[PDB]
């Protein structure tokens, strides 16, 4: 029942600042320090700093002047704030808790927060069906999918039939198009005979633009 | 060798 | 800061085999090293703390050793679900630092891709763009060629590929090739074909459709 949940992924403009909330449960901020760790293309896993039980903070050397960590013990919330972001601050940001109150053995992690630094605007995606067909069958097995196109920034979550359908699902890594917008597909293979009985819906969520689309996918 | 954004995994 | 070097960057083993991850430190760090597993879309998962100590919920097949500068993360009998990245962390010296990681991939028998092609939806054609998608599903090894042809014209530069990480259950990959066209170009031609080449196919497989049917 120990958990850390972070605020949603988002875009930040160059030189602007980054704010993330880590809400914890199954323990008390008065008893444990919360650490912040990011993971970037440039530097991999990188420890950023910590807020201790009693409110003291330590910040990693290159972040002394642009990092502030605060908390609200009663609300079980820890607040991370970093100023003056540049492109190479694009990274997944994590809060984490150690096993023991004073240590650095990170046993519990938040789900991460993908932060993109860019001057671009947020754009929600269009969802298009990848319809099952004769040219999409294979010995009693049909492939079908969703094309999630022209969004920014990453990430987008896709699930099938509201979480209920997982077997045979592949959600591909997003590719960056020349437009500078991203695109990905998510596919699933199902029995051909279930195409008449079962409904198939990809649930698309692009949190940075708050775009939620449920796309029904049918034989054409 | 490096962390990939689209993958959340190492890629080359 | 203490530099941690993980070698090699990539490990490829068959299931049931033993596998060692190496992590070397730029000066002695005693036994103050922790190891993590990171799966696709996952947060780091703590496997071993202080070089050799167990963690609740981590399978017994994971263990670690070493002291000073040379450490090993061991999986004695590797399973398909161990497909992940593995990191080491030192905390003998402030600030705690992480190695760059080692990728663990599994070997398995050759598996030919199942190939499926999808015309652009009429929905998308309204927007003025056409995407043609070719899916290569559940194959091994990763290397594959997708060739696009429109009315026998070779397509080049106007497609993009994405490949899933290795599946944790069956150790296969899947690949999508998206050919992108203007609607105008799309409505100007009839035959859309993707030809797939792979080690598991005795000859290339072509999936095609005619715009319309
Ligand atoms: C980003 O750029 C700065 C220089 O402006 C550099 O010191 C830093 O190491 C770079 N990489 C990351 C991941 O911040």
């Amino acid at each position: 029942q120990v958990q850390l949940k972070q605020s949603g992924p988002g875009l930040v403009q160059p030189s602007q600042s980054l704010s993330i909330t880590c809400t914890v449960s199954g323990f008390s901020l008065t008893n444990y320090g919360v650490h912040w760790v990011r993971q970037s293309p440039g530097k991999g896993l990188e420890w950023l700093g910590v807020i201790w039980s009693g409110g003291n903070t330590d910040y990693n050397t290159p972040f002394t002047s642009r990092l502030s960590i605060n908390k609200d013990n009663s609300k079980s919330q820890v607040f991370f704030k970093m100023n003056s972001l540049q492109s190479n601050d694009t990274a997944i940001y994590y809060c984490a808790r150690a096993l023991t109150y004073y240590d650095y053995e990170f046993a519990y992690w938040g789900q991460g927060t993908l932060v993109t630094v860019s001057a671009a605007s947020t754009k929600g995606p269009s969802v298009f069906p990848l319809a099952p067909s004769s040219k999409s069958t294979s010995g009693g097995t049909a492939a079908l999918g969703c094309l999630v196109k022209d969004y920014f920034p990453e990430p987008v979550t896709v699930s099938w039939n509201s979480g209920a359908l997982t077997s045979g699902v592949h959600t591909f890594p997003a590719v960056l198009q020349s437009s500078g917008l991203y695109s990905l597909s998510s596919v699933v293979t199902v029995p051909s005979s279930s195409l008449g009985t079962q409904t198939y819906i990809c649930n698309v969520n692009h949190k940075p633009s708050n775009t939620k689309v449920d796309k029904r996918v049918e034989p054409k | 060798g490096q962390a990939d954004l689209s993958t959340r995994r190492l890629k080359g | 800061d203490i530099l941690l070097t993980q070698s090699p960057v990539i490990l490829s083993v068959s299931p049931g085999e033993r596998v060692s991850f190496s992590c070397r430190a730029s000066q002695s760090i005693g036994t103050n090293i922790h190891w993590y597993q990171q799966r696709t879309n996952g947060s780091p998962r703590l496997l071993i703390k202080y070089a050799s100590e167990s963690i609740s919920g981590i399978p017994s097949r994971f263990s670690g050793s070493g002291s000073g500068t040379d450490f090993t993360l061991s999986i004695n009998s590797v399973e398909s679900e161990d497909i992940a990245d593995y990191y080491c962390q030192q905390n003998n010296n402030w600030p705690t630092t992480f190695g760059a990681g080692t990728k663990l991939e599994l070997k398995r028998t050759v598996a030919a891709p199942s190939v499926f092609i999808f015309p652009p939806s009429d929905e998308q054609l309204k927007s003025g763009t056409a995407s043609v998608v070719c899916l290569l599903n559940n194959f091994y090894p990763r290397e594959a060629k997708v060739q696009w042809k429109v009315d026998n014209a070779l397509q080049s530069g106007n497609s993009q590929e994405s490949v899933t990480e290795q599946d944790s259950k069956d150790s296969t990959y899947s690949l999508s090739s998206t050919l992108t066209l203007s609607k105008a170009d799309y409505e100007k031609h009839k035959v859309y074909a993707c030809e797939v080449t792979h080690q598991g196919l005795s000859s290339p497989v072509t999936k095609s459709f005619n715009r319309g049917a």
